[PDB]
């Protein structure tokens, strides 16, 4: 905890405070990066961030789109994670590492915000649960 | 009835319609509840159990009938 | 028998492959229509009330 | 000063107020109707009209009907003098028992308790049920979900639950029947007079549990707040009172089913596969009060519904992200005879820590889970071949998931009249010892039906023993018994005349019947 911050929006917390607690987790974050220190961003459950804005769109009647999320949760989860950068030497250097986290259902990752996810980040860690009983742990696929 | 299934599910679970082609044992208990006695029947609706002295006195009246094939 | 066994686990594993590509196809036919599927119950619920 | 009714439309009431309107989540009542109709605001609609959801039915509801606001949101009785009775969702006595004695009547509202008052304390809370407090062991204190698909198990385990746990610790029971059979509710409710749980008449305050019923017959607006009503009676023996409760909920499913079907009505698009766009916030809003605080403690075991047997759809699939031990049923288990037929891999818990049940209880768990893991990726060779090619490495290791999968299975004390069998309740140290003997070989030359259906391991030796005594004893009876006996088998109109012959009326005389419910009352 010398190193870390905690931002935690709960399953009681308003839909708008789940929403908008990755991009007040990253303005929190990102005050290493621009000031030549290193962060390491962790949004876990990113698929419950969209759950919880899901929320907020379908009760301002916005138009739903696939699995009734909005048109705009891909630019949702790209905003926020192209805000994870190494930045050039003329700004400090500074970097800040995003782990976002993504649960799928049955190991699915044809599901729309796993494969809007996995089209926005770099690499993919997938964990698979049958690895998960042979032992193998951590479950790297 | 009652009585007349368990009685044909009592002539299959206690092996007495094995020795029995499978393809006629749809043929088998149609001689089956007609050939043991209809007394057997009226004890076994009356008391609704196979009391121990009728367990035996119709497995070994489960025996003196006619199956086909055999 | 080895020999056999052989060219029949060849035969095997084409038909299972033949199969299985036939499975794939009816599989993305599916996933493509209850993705349209449940997208018009939404579309439906959402102009039923706007 | 009081408000009327401007629309009816099923579950869902618009009722307008001229002049100060009535907080969101606040009790409305409609006088003049035939029973007692509560309505709950939902929200305010915006021209000085709130629409609100009813707790009972809305047949006989008219335009224009007086509702008084109540200035508070839905009270319940709360206290000692709710234990051993059954409430509805709005607080009355249902079991005709009389009015309930109240220490105080409580909002069945509330917030979360804080982040700052949450507790940080794992012990194991033992359940005597071996696949439990072997794999995925419960938390004294936590939430503990049952998953399942209809028929697997998930009312006979919280039913051997209850007088396994329930039926002697320190504190009181609160059992929240949310949308479920009337049945099983009478069922529970009969049960626990024989048992002594509930004591009826002047005994009633040696009670140890309080029952809230909002079972399937009631309306959506019903059963979406019955888990709130016996939330509100745990959190008053957690809160006030300062001690341990248990909190038993038969179907959390229901909850957030009941909030789904008058979520239209509500005036919201709907959500993906059809549950409403709130469905995550309701059930978080929900399962955050039923915590352990600094002042108490809530044990909560949560029968989850997974409808048709998916654990992906979106109300089971929330409810994973609150438990502390998800106990998943399967019905591939319950197919085969292993009852409880908790799916031992994906039977998932928090105590199954090295560093908080210890190295041999761990190692144990994680050993048991290997050997069924490897079963199953044999499995898919063993039904095509047939297990003649399988490295007698790989034939051990089949026998040993093969003893280990009926050793998880126990006859349950309330599944006497399912299984032919009294329940047996079996130590944690005794399942520990005996599935370290399985895992290890020191049970190897046992057959493999003589785990199945037993207390521990010494009761697998007490049936091996015994059926080895009872196959090489088939044939005494087969050479006689006959003929030859002491005439207990007697003749054949013998056991005839003992027939009590009931007269049998031969007509059925009702028209002489509905007459006489004419002439009474
Ligand atoms: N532990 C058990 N032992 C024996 N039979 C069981 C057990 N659990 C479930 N069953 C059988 O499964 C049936 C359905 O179980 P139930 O408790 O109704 O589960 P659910 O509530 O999920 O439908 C029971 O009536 C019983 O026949
Ligand atoms: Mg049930």
């Amino acid at each position: 905890m010398r190193y870390t911050i905690m931002v935690s929006a709960t399953a009681s917390d308003a839909a708008p405070l789940q929403f908008l607690a990755p991009y007040s987790g990253c303005a929190m974050a990102e005050y290493f990066r621009d000031t030549g220190k290193h962060g390491l961003i962790i949004y876990d459950d990113l698929s419950k961030q969209s759950v919880a804005y899901r929320q907020m769109s379908l009760l301002l009647r916005r138009p739903p789109g696939r699995e009734a999320f909005p048109g705009d949760v891909f630019y949702l989860h790209s905003r926020l994670l192209e805000r994870a950068a190494k930045l050039s030497k003329e700004l400090g250097g500074g970097s800040l590492t995003a782990f976002p986290v993504i649960e799928t259902q049955a190991g699915d990752v044809s599901a729309y915000i796993a494969t809007n996810v996995i089209s926005i980040t770099d690499g993919q860690i997938f964990l698979e649960t049958e690895l998960f009983y042979k032992g193998i742990r951590p479950a790297l696929n | 009835p009652i009585e007349r299934q368990t009685v044909a599910v009592y002539a299959a679970t206690k092996g007495f319609l094995d020795k029995v082609r499978v393809q006629d044992i749809v043929a088998a208990e149609e001689a089956v509840i007609s050939q043991v006695n209809p007394a057997v029947f009226k004890i076994l609706k009356a008391n609704g159990k196979i009391t121990p002295a009728l367990d035996a006195h119709l497995k070994a009246e489960l025996r003196k009938v006619k199956l086909p094939g055999a | 028998e080895h020999a056999s066994r052989m060219s029949a686990m060849e035969n095997s594993t084409k038909s299972a492959g033949e199969m299985l590509g036939k499975l794939t196809l009816d599989y993305n036919r599916k996933r493509q229509a209850t993705i349209t599927t449940e997208l018009i119950e939404i579309i439906a619920g959402a102009s039923a009330l706007m | 000063d009081a408000g009327y009714v401007s629309q009816v439309i099923g579950p869902v009431v618009d009722v307008r107020f001229d002049g100060e309107l009535p907080s969101i989540l606040s009790s409305l009542e409609v006088e003049g109707h035939s029973v007692r109709l509560v309505l709950e605001v939902a929200q305010h609609m915006g021209d000085n009209t709130v629409r609100c959801i009813a707790m009972d039915s809305t047949d006989g509801l008219v335009r224009g009907q007086k509702v008084v606001d109540t200035g508070s949101p839905i009270k319940v009785p709360v206290g000692r003098g709710t234990l051993g009775r059954i409430m509805n969702v709005i607080g009355e006595p249902v079991d005709e028992q009389g009015p309930i004695d109240a220490a105080d009547i409580w909002s069945i509202h509330r917030e979360a308790p804080e982040f700052t008052e949450q507790s940080t304390e794992q012990e194991i809370l033992v359940t005597g049920i071996k696949v439990v407090d072997l794999l995925a062991p419960y938390q004294r204190g936590g939430k503990i979900g049952l998953f399942g698909g209809a028929g697997v198990g998930k009312t006979v385990l919280i039913m051997e639950l209850i007088n396994n746990v329930a039926k002697a610790h320190g504190g009181f029971s609160v059992f929240a029947g949310v949308g479920e059979r009337t049945r099983e509710g009478n069922d529970l409710y009969r049960e626990m007079i024989e048992s002594g749980v509930i004591k009826l008449g002047a005994e009633r305050g040696n009670s140890k549990c309080t029952l809230v019923y909002g079972q399937m017959n009631e309306p959506p607006g019903a059963r979406a707040r019955v888990a709130l009503t016996g939330l509100t009676v745990a959190e008053y023996f957690r809160d006030i009172e300062g001690q341990d409760v248990l909190l038993f909920v038969d179907n959390i499913f229901r909850f957030t089913q009941a909030n789904s079907e008058v979520s239209a009505l509500l005036g919201r698009i709907p959500s993906a596969v059809g549950y409403q766009p709130t469905l995550a916030t309701d059930l978080g809003g929900l399962q955050e009060r039923i915590t352990t605080t600094t002042k108490g403690s809530i044990t909560s075991v949560q029968a989850v519904y997974v409808p048709a047997d998916d654990l992906t759809d979106p109300a089971p699939a929330t409810t994973f992200a609150h438990l502390d031990a998800t106990t998943v049923l399967s019905r591939s288990i319950a197919e085969l005879g292993i009852y409880p037929a908790v799916d031992p891999l994906d039977s998932t818990s928090r105590m199954l820590n090295p560093n908080v049940i210890g190295a041999e209880h761990y190692n144990v768990a994680r050993g048991v889970q290997k050997v069924l893991q490897d079963y199953k990726n044999l499995q898919d060779i063993i039904a095509i071949l047939g297990m003649d090619e399988l490295s007698e490495e790989d034939k051990l290791t089949v026998a040993r998931a093969r003893k280990i999968q009926r050793f998880l299975s126990q006859p349950f004390q309330v599944a006497e009249v399912f299984t032919g069998t009294p329940g047996k309740y079996v130590d944690l140290a005794d399942t520990i010892s005996g599935f370290q003997g399985v895992l290890t070989g020191k049970y190897d030359d046992l057959p493999e039906m003589a785990f199945y259906m037993v207390g521990d391991i010494k009761e697998v030796k007490e049936k091996a023993d015994k059926m080895a005594k009872d196959i090489a004893s088939r044939k005494e009876a087969d050479n006689k018994k006959v003929s030859e006996e002491l005439k207990d088998i007697p003749s054949l109109d013998k056991l005839v005349s003992e027939i009590k012959e009931v007269v049998i009326e031969e007509d059925d005389g009702l028209e002489e019947d509905f007459k006489a419910e004419a002439l009474s009352s």
